[PDB]
């Protein structure tokens, strides 16, 4: 065959998440949650200490690693001898090094051949988590789950959130929900079905 | 007592206990209450607690702090105080007079 | 009825490259032309068969109405180079003025209607607009670099080799090619369809359609707000440290006056023995040697080049004791806004801002200030204030999804405290296609 | 919104002398806020109340 | 102690499809 | 998106509070207060016309939380740095001729189509913010309020029996009343929760007739406004004993003592905050007069 | 030479009770608290034109000098001070100082010891190069003598 595509397992978006935390702040009544949905909310929630300041949604090295130049570090992506000035010496941390960081990254971006594959979900079943997380639980959540503002509701000490949250994902739109939803395709076949996740 | 409610085997109780808790007055309950103070400061807030206690020792608990926070000792106050033991004009310089 | 509510032209050579391949290629007869005498009904029949809505100027005034019909039109209107682009036009009420424009972007898909050739966006503009203009030999560096970070080692690429000669190289540019067949004559025929293949009437970029995708995708992703962390323009200003939030540059008050900077004010002039520099100030000539006592001047710089090691200094100096502020318009560092608990270490100081070269971005930190904690009522009185020189002239922090995750005073939200953006968990469907997008709002 | 307690960290402390005539050349003025005190360290506050 | 700055990063894990032998349907 | 006749007066928009443990529309619960006087007098003076520039409208990223935040700040237990143009250089921009942050109706600032949320008339809020923008100066030194002359007036304006005291003076009266522990501060919370915004927005817009119409409307919910938060600065504050009931007793009700310090049986300004708080009595009360 | 004492400012007098220390904004700045309306001013970037008469210059704590004579700096303040007694010798453009009355101390030392401050006699000073290029600081003195 023609590898044309990568399955991976779970998959590393761009953007991601990143948070600086003051080291000092620690509300201490100990908030404990059902071992269960402290694997959903889990990372989320965890990655979401309490006394956490500015938080950024970097571009990742995890997948834009050094391996294609772009070593990002600085919030800038900043590739590197890509477009210099012919007859001379690059010019140490110059600024076109990053007009340059944009552009091999749009290039990744250009190509990422991978393709996916479920793996490892889990599947709690109501009793186990709690009843908030579980709305937005639709069955069978990723094992390896990711990180997400929502979700951390009504499992953080912060008290105005759960006005920015618990009243947040209550409006009309944003119906929050990670899971196994049906897509359309659900029966679609291949050489496996295809469920949407 | 309660709280052993629903999770004792001796039969009875859940009849003087599950229906205990369960007249008008006797509204049980530990945690975490609203007392009033709520959000008044000292050198740090007063949060409430309602942990099982008898009420004669609590009572007694309930009014030293009750009444250290009605006890305004500012330390301009006890500056002035301090003051008072030093070669008559001596000048005190030091924290906020409140 | 003022911004994109007018009349719209752009200059040929748009025109040209972009927008006239695709002409050809769907066969309509080539546009018509903008002319003195052409009634809005000529306009109405051009469009009504190239079916496009462009015309082509190249005939004295426009005058009469169609001109009006033009507003009522888009009908962008090309033509050659501008200037007196309102003698063009017989604005016989006074309104067109060589002077109006709300210069845009116009993603050409809102001009052809069979958007099978139409593809990217205007996202692009935004992207080779900052590109600096690279030159034929600029390029094959660019190119050969990014063919190596790929792993396809690429030579003979592009050049030749002919042995008796040398291996002279050809160039690399080629924007937009349309591989169109040539008249024995050597040159270019117009795409006809039953004599040369249907994979070549418009040749994507040379990128595979599923490929073209993710770029779309990309670029999307690349012209975003959030990712745009390389900043301009500092603002030098003196001030007493004290405001949380980085994205805070202090505004200037009502005295004070803009003066563009120039290298025609600082003379050097001599006032009680010594040579003070004195500085001029436009608006009424008054040298004023001594730093101190200048006279509330908004010091702009876009220059920054041509500065002595000293004129620059004092006019630094003199923004410390005079409340000068100056405003470096051509910096380009990146931020960081890094908490309190480990506040700075690099550290620019302010002879570097000035003297740095063009190029070199350097990197700057703000303080993150909200989550410093509420000093004692004991602690010893602090004397003298900070000072506290650098701003940012844009607003820093994008990146920033939420902040101040911390109670105040168990209930309410610190002040500066944001909560993330509803927008970002509100994961919604999936089109009637691929494109996943949003949750209704109980509207479709 | 509570009193310290831990020990933050603050920006340092450049000392300015003035002296009965100085000269006045700033022309390394560190950027990052600093503290400028005019009377050698001398801050003196030491009688702890217990 | 004296108040110290942390910062951390949100982690990723993409092992390549674990191929399995086991059918799921029949 | 709703009109006007009246900001307030409209559900959503009332002013309770908590007298122990009830509720009492304001005027209810001031009408439980007792004055001794006590020498002196509160000659009024004339608040300083506003300082008429605004902070430039700066775009900023975000959602400025702005009835909370400018309460939280005014009476609220510790606003540990208000004055940051941040939230209101952006809130000067709701003060244009024309622009799409539309001020969101729960009390906050948004942009294009805020969506969901029902803000206020786009009208009503541009006289609004076109005053309390300027209300992000206070910080700066040549506009600070000079807080002392201000609560002069805050007084007659509070206390001082209408008509009568009505006529430029009074003596500082010490106020007493029989609270309900920690009484003071409960009582302010339950203020720093209310909506704020619908009673400006009303204030900054009501024609003429139907201004005064409104006045008397709030002449309690007011007064209320600041009793809470003059109390912030009053001098002493003990608790008078009576008989098994308790009475606070409030040093002077009107002579702000410029105190600093962290009380108890109250909210306490910061330095800063009085330099907040000066500002915006400034600014009401020249509107509440006219 | 004595700096005449501009116009717009106000003649205030020195009690320890003005500079009360007090916090304002994360930090406890030593607020003086002008006179005439009784108004704070946390920092000394504010703090109006004052010009501050120095009479016991007993009491006032080594820190609340630290913020005067430094505030004289950043806001103009004026302060004038009066129980000192110094010397004042007068050596010309060629020996130019060689002491340099610290104003820590020039602030703050006993009611008594008498400083010998010294002035600069500049009218036989050297009329800079008429091309020569600038150089960049000037050159101050933060003390004059209040007296002929």
């Amino acid at each position: 065959l023609s590898d044309d595509f990568k399955q991976i397992s779970d998959p590393k978006g761009y953007l991601t998440y990143s948070v600086k935390y003051e080291d000092q702040f620690t509300k201490k009544d100990k908030l404990r949650a059902s071992e269960a949905d402290d694997r959903i909310v889990g990372p989320t929630v965890n990655l979401f200490k309490y006394g956490a300041a500015v938080v950024n949604i970097d571009l990742n090295r995890d997948f834009f690693d050094t391996a294609t130049g772009i070593d990002l570090t600085k919030g800038i992506p900043l590739v590197q001898d890509l477009l210099v000035p012919i007859g001379v010496t690059a010019g140490a941390e110059q600024s076109a090094e990053y007009v340059s960081g944009l552009l091999m990254v749009l290039f990744k971006v250009m190509t990422d051949n991978r393709l996916v594959i479920v793996g490892e979900t889990t599947t709690p079943m109501s009793n186990t988590l709690s009843t908030v997380v579980n709305n937005v639980l639709r069955t069978t959540y990723h094992n390896n789950v990711g990180v997400n503002p929502a979700l951390l509701r009504d499992f953080t000490q912060v008290n105005w959130l759960n006005r920015d949250i618990t009243n947040m994902l209550q409006q009309a739109g944003t119906k929050y929900g990670l899971g196994l939803t049906e897509t359309r395709l659900d029966y679609v076949r291949l050489v496996k079905t295809i469920v949407g996740h | 007592p309660a709280l052993l409610r629903d999770f004792t085997q001796v039969n009875w109780l859940n009849r003087d206990i599950t229906n205990m808790l369960q007249q008008a007055g006797t509204k049980y309950g530990l945690g975490l209450t609203e007392t009033r103070l709520d959000y008044v400061r000292l050198v740090k807030t007063i949060v409430g607690h309602a942990l099982n206690i008898d009420h004669f020792a609590a009572s007694v608990l309930n009014i030293n702090l009750r009444a250290l926070m009605e006890a305004n000792v500012t330390a301009d106050d006890r500056i002035k105080a301090l003051q008072a033991h030093s070669m008559i004009s001596t000048q005190f310089h030091g924290p906020n007079q409140g | 009825d003022d911004l994109d509510e007018g009349i719209r032209m752009t200059t040929y050579d748009q025109y040209l490259s972009h927008i006239r391949e695709r002409l050809h290629i769907t066969n309509v007869p080539d546009p018509i032309y903008i002319t003195g005498a052409s009634t809005p009904d000529q306009i109405a029949a051009s469009v009504q068969a190239t079916h496009v809505a462009v015309v082509l100027y190249q005939s004295g005034v426009i005058n009469g109405p169609a001109s009006t019909y033009l507003r009522e039109n888009e009908v962008l209107v090309v033509m050659p180079d501008y200037y007196d682009v309102v003698s063009r036009f017989a604005n016989a009420n006074l309104q067109m003025n060589n002077n109006r424009y709300h210069e845009s972007v116009l993603e050409i898909a809102d001009i052809f209607d069979q958007a099978d050739f139409i593809q990217t966006s205007d996202a692009v503009r935004q992207l080779r607009a900052l590109m600096p203009t690279l030159s034929t030999s600029q390029i094959r560096h660019a190119i050969e670099r990014i063919a190596q970070i790929t792993d396809v080692d690429s030579t003979d690429y592009g050049k030749l080799t002919l042995r008796f000669l040398g291996t002279l190289t050809r160039s690399l540019k080629m924007q937009n090619a349309q591989i169109r067949r040539i008249r024995p004559d050597g040159t270019v025929l117009r795409y006809d369809d039953q004599i040369d293949i249907e994979a070549f009437r418009w040749s994507r970029y040379f990128l595979d359609e599923l490929q073209l995708r993710r770029l779309s995708v990309g670029l999307r992703l690349i012209t975003n707000p959030r990712i745009a962390r390389r900043f301009n323009g500092v603002r030098i200003m003196y001030l007493t440290d004290d405001d949380p939030d980085p994205d805070f540059v202090p505004d200037v008050p009502e005295g004070y006056v803009a003066v563009q900077y120039a290298h025609r004010l600082f003379s050097s002039s001599l006032a009680n023995k010594r040579n003070r520099v004195t500085y001029t100030h436009p608006p009424t000539g008054m040298a004023y040697p001594s730093p101190t006592g200048r006279p509330h001047v908004h010091m702009t710089i876009n220059e920054r080049a041509g500065m002595s090691k000293l004129v620059a200094d004092n006019i630094i100096a003199s923004v410390i004791k005079s409340n000068w502020v100056v405003d470096i318009l051509d910096i380009e560092y990146t931020a960081e806004v890094m908490t309190p608990s480990e506040g700075y270490t690099q550290h620019v100081d302010a002879e570097s801002i000035m003297t740095a070269p063009k190029g070199k971005l350097f990197h700057l930190q703000f303080m993150d200030g909200l989550l410093r904690p509420e000093p004692s009522a004991f602690d010893p009185p602090a004397s003298g204030e900070d000072m506290r020189l650098i701003y940012p002239l844009q607003p820093i922090s994008v990146a920033r999804s939420m902040r101040a995750i911390v109670n105040h005073n168990e209930v309410d939200r610190p002040r500066g405290a944001v909560a993330p953006s509803s927008y970002e968990m509100d994961t919604g469907t999936l089109s009637r296609n691929g494109d996943l997008l949003y949750s209704p709002v109980a509207n479709g | 919104d509570d009193v310290g307690i831990m020990q933050q960290k603050k920006p340092p402390t450049v000392v300015q002398s003035r002296t009965d005539v100085f000269n006045e050349q700033f022309a390394n003025e560190a950027l990052h806020p600093t503290t400028k005190v005019i009377f050698n360290g001398l801050d003196v506050n030491t009688e702890v109340q217990p | 102690k004296i108040a110290t700055a942390s910062s951390a990063r949100q982690a990723d894990v993409e092992k390549p499809a674990d191929v399995t032998f086991t059918i799921e349907n029949v | 998106q709703q009109p006007t006749g009246g900001y307030t007066t409209l559900e959503q928009f009332a002013f309770t509070i908590r007298n122990d443990g009830t509720n009492a529309t304001p005027t209810q619960f001031l009408q439980l207060l007792s004055w001794e006087a006590t020498e002196n007098e509160l000659v009024k003076k004339t608040i300083p016309t506003p300082e008429t520039h605004l902070p430039s409208a700066r775009n900023v990223p975000g959602n400025v939380y702005i009835e909370d935040a400018i309460t939280q700040a005014l009476f609220g237990i510790s606003a540990q740095n208000v004055n940051a143009h941040g939230y209101f250089s952006r809130l000067s921009a709701l003060a244009l001729p024309n622009t799409s942050a539309r001020l969101g109706l729960d009390g906050v600032i948004y942009n294009s189509e805020t969506i969901n949320i029902p803000f206020y008339d786009p009208a009503a809020v541009a006289n609004f913010a076109a005053t309390y923008a300027k209300l992000g100066n206070a910080s700066t030194p040549r506009y600070r309020a000079d807080m002392i002359d201000i609560y002069a007036h805050v007084g007659l304006e509070l206390a001082g029996t209408d008509a009568e005291r009505a006529a430029g003076v009074m003596p500082v009266k010490r106020a007493k009343f029989d609270s309900w522990e920690g009484s003071l501060i409960s009582l302010s919370r339950d203020v720093v929760n209310w909506k704020i915004l619908a009673f400006l927005i009303d204030l900054c817009s009501l024609e003429g007739e139907a201004l005064r119409a409104f006045k008397t409307r709030n002449r309690d919910v007011f007064r209320m406004m600041l009793f809470i938060m003059s109390t912030a600065v009053a001098a002493n504050v003990v608790n008078r004993k009576v008989t098994k009931r308790v009475d606070r007793v409030l040093e002077y009700i009107g002579v702000n003592s410029m105190r600093t310090a962290g009380r108890t049986a109250t909210i306490t300004y910061d330095l800063s905050r009085h330099e907040f708080a000066a500002k915006f009595l400034q600014l009401t009360f020249t509107r509440w007069n006219a």
